């Protein structure tokens, strides 16, 4: 192989003394040399009102390093933003299972 | 013809899914007994397997209920197989095999 | 004027029609429901009743409403005339199903996924409502989630996704519920794992399906290989064993094997020696509760492909057979005979067929057992009220007496007031009943003995889904004790039934009820074939075409998919049968004991159903939502 | 975008062909996560 990406192969055949014959196409890939690997960036917590300036938050991320990238490839950068639920304590009162003296 | 049959004028099977036929279908004939029939056209694939069908029915008097797989067999005389690797390193010797 | 009672539903389901038997025993009544403080008024109805109909009241009405957002109740009243009876039931909030059919079974990245969702209620008919569906990663965070209407498609969504081509591997999970009730929701799963398809098949198979330990001849295991249009095939192969124990696995390196298969046929045979060697127990006994299980590997002549196939749970065993009680009723009878119904199965669940039971205790009571596995038995009683021990021991011929299968129940008895002590068991041969037969409830009844020519009738009500099918009332003149019921099994009867009968007698107040349950025969009501209308001549070529042929019902919608024969090979979990449709619907009944309670109440409780009378002669009521256990 | 109670804990994604500097911020109340993770091939240098 010498291209990257998907290549397409044919065979051919044919009989003789006989009207019959077939042939078959077929696609298969072809991928860079190396390992793939991820590289952990930046991960960050928001908060208002405890971390920024009067509510408003901004942060800064650098750019990544890639010092060993094979030449001739092409890297991805995925940003992943997600909250999360802090249902807190400060619950109910006392259950109803010590309730019958009321 | 005159010429042996050399390899300049032949067609190439090329298709090769795994699944097909997702369509949906009506009946409206008018009853015999209860019993509606539909006659349907379909064209095959150009692989050599062993193709399995599967149908669901769901009406408004009687409910829901699954039929019985069907099995249709495609089968040739003289035919060739290619087995290839799922992917292949860039600039590096490969094998593959004609059957 | 003396009583009047009223028959409901134990739960009922909210947007749905329900019933009440009314039994006054020429008056206007009314029925009407509240909720509980006071939400104004949600319905009620009028009705008569009429002595040329026996006063029997088949009071239907549609419950509805939007506030209904822990478990909650509603009070029904009923005014006859003059005087006032009411009860407090339950609402829930279950009200239908979720059908999830996808076209394939295994993935590769950058492909597209196809899938299919059926709503139906709880009579298995196409419904319009809300739904919502989540798509959840091997760890478990939501990827896409989407909102979704069905309304004016007849109950059919399809749907679509696209894998993207930098994804994980492994299990995906698809869930979906509706959107009015969150408690409860329906998942399926599918696999993400890059492959190439294979080219041929592999099956492993053993000669019996236990294992007894005092064999000389170890396991026998054969190997079949076949090409996929139907050819054989030719090769070698590679087979090993191990040991399975609960979430364990241990390899017997010694036990690998070479052998030719040409034609498509291995022999493989494992001795007691390397069993008994690879594990440190020499005592047999100790291995009695572990598995077997055998893997092998199949190449061709021409170095092309290479197939796996694992058989997995070949129990241990020194019985092969099984005993069960598991529909049997628990209280027993006292004076009148008491039946059992036994349940013998093979040790990997598959019922057994033509083999006989007996009692130890007792001598000749035996009968077989037809396609199901269930044998039918009587019994005396003492009749004294102490409680009695039941064995039952498995009596097959040409058999070691060492190698029979036994077990023992016990029962309790039943609480009457004055010794009326009236049951109810058809002494009918329990068959395999079908759709369209005919069945003979036969009472078996056994009243006082003193002035038993005073009771004029009885009272008795089907139970199917969870709701009232038929209410029934069948008469009788003084001195018989034998009398018939000439049911006509119908297709709504499907999957199976219950009878509960009951009836009133003069003291005090006296009321004396009994039930059974009855099975039926299983597959759609409907019908759908699918078959070649061609000529059938010889087999297709590639690029052809052909003709197929339905039947089916009038004005039903008939969905398609074809797949290759190959990918189930890789992997063949999870997919869509009637069986999977009817274990559903069947495992969320109401009544989960087999009946015949303690007493009246219990019986009348046990069933799913509420008794209310004007003597403030009623039944307990429940507020949970599953049966113990 | 906006967070809400009803679709907390959804992974939201954005992809990138390239690398440079960002500028992201927030407002309301709460709390939440982000995280940043280029991916690409490397240089290794046979059974």
């Amino acid at each position: 192989p010498l291209k990257t990406g998907l290549q397409e192969v044919e065979v051919k055949a044919a009989v003789y003394h006989h009207f019959i014959s077939d042939g078959v196409r077929k696609s298969l890939k072809v991928v860079p040399e190396g390992i793939r690997m991820n590289k952990t960036v930046a991960v960050r917590t928001l908060d208002p009102e405890r971390l920024g300036r009067e509510g408003v938050q901004k942060e800064d991320i650098p750019p990544a390093d890639l010092s060993d990238q094979v030449p001739d490839t092409e890297s991805e950068t995925r940003i992943l933003l997600q909250g999360t639920p802090v249902a807190q304590m400060t619950e109910d009162a006392v259950d109803a299972e010590r309730l019958k003296h009321l | 013809d005159e010429d042996i049959i050399a390899e300049e004028n032949i067609v190439s099977r090329s298709e090769f899914p795994e699944s097909w036929l997702w369509n949906v279908e009506d009946l409206k004939e008018p009853p015999k007994n209860g019993i509606s029939t539909k006659l349907m056209n379909i064209f095959l694939k150009d692989s050599i397997t062993t193709w399995e069908i599967l149908a669901v029915s769901m009406s408004d008097k009687k409910g829901i209920c699954v039929a019985d797989p069907f099995e249709v067999t495609v089968m040739q005389d003289f035919f060739i197989d290619l087995r290839l690797p799922y992917s292949v390193v860039r600039n590096e010797q490969v094998e593959i095999r004609a059957v | 004027s003396p009583m009047y009672s009223i028959i409901t539903p134990n739960i009922l389901r909210l947007e749905s029609e329900e019933t009440m038997v009314l039994e006054a025993h020429d008056v206007p009544v009314t029925v009407t429901v509240h909720d509980f403080g006071k939400k104004l008024v949600l319905s009620s109805e009028k009705t008569v009743l009429t002595p040329a109909t026996n006063h029997m009241g088949n009071v239907t009405f549609t419950i509805p409403n939007r506030e209904f957002k822990r478990n909650k109740f509603v009070t029904v009243q009923a005014t006859f005339g003059t005087q006032v009876v009411e009860k407090v039931v339950l609402v829930s909030l279950q009200s239908g199903y979720l059908f999830i059919q996808t076209d394939k079974t295994i993935y590769t990245p950058g492909s597209t996924v196809l899938y299919r969702i059926f709503t139906v209620n709880h009579k298995l008919l196409p419904v319009g409502r809300t739904v919502m569906v989540n798509i959840e990663n091997p760890e478990g965070i939501p990827v896409k989630q989407d909102s979704l209407s069905s309304q004016n498609q007849l109950g059919v969504l399809p749907l679509s996704w696209d894998i993207p081509e930098l994804v994980n591997m492994g299990q995906w999970k698809i869930r979906a519920y509706y959107e009015n009730s969150p408690q409860q929701v329906f998942s399926t799963e599918f696999e993400v794992k890059e492959y190439v398809l294979p080219s041929f098949e592999v099956i492993v198979e053993p000669t019996e399906k236990f294992y007894y330990i005092y064999n000389e001849k170890g396991l026998e295991v054969t190997i079949t290989a076949r090409f996929l249009y139907g050819k054989k095939v030719e090769g070698t192969a590679f087979v090993i064993f191990g040991i399975q124990d609960g979430e364990q696995r241990i390899s017997l390196p010694e036990s690998l094997k070479r052998i030719p298969i040409e034609d498509g046929s291995g022999e493989v045979v494992l001795s007691r020696k390397v069993l008994l060697d690879g594990v440190q127990n020499p005592r047999a006994e100790d291995l009695v509760g572990k598995s077997l299980y055998v893997s092998a590997t199949v190449i061709l002549h021409s170095g092309s492909d290479m197939v796996q196939a694992e058989r997995s749970g070949i129990p241990i065993v020194t019985s092969p057979y099984q005993i069960h009680f598991t529909k049997t009723p628990k209280y027993f009878k006292p004076g009148m005979p008491f039946d059992l119904m036994v349940f013998v199965t093979n040790p990997d669940g598959s019922p057994a067929y033509r083999v006989p039971v007996a009692v130890q205790g007792e001598d000749t009571v035996q009968s077989l057992t037809q396609g199901d596995g269930v044998a039918k038995l009587s019994i005396n009683t003492h009749p004294s009220q102490k409680p009695l021990s039941i064995t039952v021991r498995t009596k097959k011929q040409e058999l070691s007496e060492a190698e029979q299968a036994t077990r023992t129940m016990q029962a309790l008895p039943y609480s009457t007031v004055g010794n009326s002590n009236n049951y109810l068991h058809l002494s009918v041969l329990r068959t395999e009943l079908r759709p369209g037969e005919t069945l003979n409830v036969n009472f078996l009844l056994r009243m006082d003995r003193a002035h038993e020519a005073k009771i004029r009738y009885y009272t008795y009500l089907i139970m199917n889904k969870g709701r009232l099918l038929k209410a029934g009332r069948q008469v009788r003149e003084p001195g018989q004790d034998l009398v018939v019921l000439p049911l006509s099994i119908t297709t709504d009867f499907i999957p199976s039934f219950r009878l509960v009968a009951y009836y009133t007698l003069i003291g005090q107040r006296e009321v004396v009820a009994d039930s059974v349950w009855v099975d039926v025969k299983d597959s759609c009501v409907g019908s759908l074939v699918v078959k070649s209308g061609q000529s059938e001549d010889r087999q297709p070529v590639p690029g052809q075409q052909m003709t197929l042929k339905i039947e089916g019902d009038h004005g039903a919608r008939v969905v398609l998919v074809a797949v290759d024969k190959g990918v189930f090979v890789l992997n063949k979990k999870n997919k869509l049968t009637q069986s999977k449709i009817w274990d559903v619907v069947e495992k969320a009944d109401i009544g989960c004991t087999p009946g015949s309670g303690k007493d009246y109440a219990g019986v009348f409780s046990d069933a799913g159903l509420t008794f209310t009378s004007s003597s403030g002669q009623q039944t307990a009521q429940r507020a949970e939502l599953q049966c113990p256990q | 975008h906006r967070i809400h109670w009803e679709s907390a804990s959804l992974l939201r994604s954005e992809e990138t062909k390239e690398n440079e500097g960002f500028t992201v911020t927030a407002e309301g109340k709460g709390q939440g996560t982000l995280s940043v993770v280029t991916m690409y091939h490397a240089k290794a240098k046979t059974c």
